[PDB]
């Protein structure tokens, strides 16, 4: 259920 | 940091630094027994 | 939370979001207390009986949100973090006493309208607020129900700190100088608690002698939610400050 988060902070 | 915590600590920039009040924060100051 | 309400924006710039990289998941609440640390419960990191060893590379940190879900582009910031510190006494074989624990970011995260770390309370502030019938507040993005379902912002509650005795007598659990319970009273006709996601989220009061907020515990553990003659058991943070304040100074802050 979580949007998607930038792939910088991973 | 520490010791009181902060500095500017415990003010929010959109409540207490423009002094306006959230919608419940009446509550919490009357318990201790009505506010400031 | 159970039986609270929606946030104003701004409301608790401190909040933090404990957030599971993968699976990507809300692990727990947690708390800005300076620009590079955030305070949490240990037990939202630790908790061998469940398998459940969270480490710094395991986990994000986002401030400033309001949305449990969304990703506030220009709002949020998302930090890594740099290292974890639990209590080296906290008690996660019998009662979760002193549960507690710091993490440091990676990197400074600069304050906002909406972010902005809570100050930890002084001896005597926590002499003069810890008392049974003040009110405290607490705020989570967590279940809304026992068992149920969840909230799409986050939610606040306002409780009441109860008399040690009344906490002692509601559970079997051994409770400790460590530790405050708070809520209402079955009688009292007045609900709310903290519930699962909450944990390791704040529970703050406002000073009326210097208007500012103060993080007095940390929502630790209770049995289920809001259940009646039960209350929420959350770690003193006072009594443990000066563990915080070691542990800053030794390294970094
Ligand atoms: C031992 N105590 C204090 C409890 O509250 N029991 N628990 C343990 C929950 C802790 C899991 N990370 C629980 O009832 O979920
Ligand atoms: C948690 O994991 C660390 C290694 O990352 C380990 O040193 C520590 O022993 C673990 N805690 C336990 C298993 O109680």
């Amino acid at each position: 259920d979580f949007e998607e988060i930038p792939e910088e902070y991973l | 940091t520490f010791g009181s915590g902060e500095a500017d600590c415990g003010l929010r920039p959109l409540f207490e630094k423009k002094s306006l009040e959230d919608k419940t924060e009446r509550e919490l100051l009357e318990s201790y027994i009505d506010g400031r | 939370i159970v039986e609270g309400s929606d946030a104003e924006i701004g409301m608790s710039p401190w909040q933090v979001m404990l957030f599971r990289k993968s699976p990507q998941e809300l692990l727990c609440g947690a708390s800005l207390i300076s620009d590079r640390w955030v305070l949490t419960a240990a037990h939202c990191l630790l908790y061998p009986p469940w398998d459940k060893n969270f480490t710094e590379n395991d986990l994000l940190v986002r401030i400033g949100k309001h949305s449990r879900t969304r990703y506030e582009r220009n709002i949020e910031k998302i930090s890594m973090l740099e290292k974890i510190y639990i209590h080296p006494r906290y008690n996660w074989r019998e009662n979760l006493d002193r549960d507690i624990a710091l993490m440091k970011l990676k990197k400074p995260v600069a304050f906002s309208d909406y972010i902005h770390p809570v100050c930890l309370p002084d001896r005597e502030t926590a002499a003069s607020l810890l008392q049974a019938g003040y009110k405290g507040r607490v705020t989570g993005w967590g279940n809304l129900k026992e068992t149920w379902g969840q909230p799409s912002v986050l939610q606040v509650v306002n409780l009441p700190i109860v008399e040690r005795p009344v906490c002692k007598d509601s559970t079997r659990i051994r409770i400790t100088d460590n530790m405050f319970c708070a809520g209402y009273k079955p009688d009292e006709g007045k609900r709310g608690d903290a519930c699962e996601g909450d944990s390791g989220g704040p529970f703050v009061m406002k000073s009326p002698f210097n208007n500012r907020w103060y993080q007095m515990g940390i929502v630790s553990w209770g049995e289920g939610c809001d259940r009646d003659g039960k209350y929420g058991f959350y770690t003193h943070v006072f009594r443990l400050k000066k563990w915080i304040q070691k542990v800053i100074d030794q390294f970094g802050e």
